[PDB]
């Protein structure tokens, strides 16, 4: 069942930006996220 | 903008079509 498949790569999943002249998009809610940074 | 002996001249992993998706 499980094998090892061939397929073109994804760059990320597709989200179009309804843009419109008189529409803006302010957060009500935050998640204060954490994030790791390694370096030699 | 601006061989085979042994020189393997390998193609990278993002070509011109993703980058322009990019």
């Amino acid at each position: 069942s499980q094998s090892i498949i061939a397929y073109t790569m994804s760059l990320g999943a597709e989200n179009s930006v309804a843009y419109s002249n008189n529409s803006i998009a302010i957060p009500t809610n935050f998640t204060i996220s954490v994030t790791t940074e390694i370096l030699p | 903008v601006t061989k085979f002996n042994g020189l393997t001249v390998l193609p990278p992993l993002l070509t011109d079509e993703m980058i322009a998706q990019y």
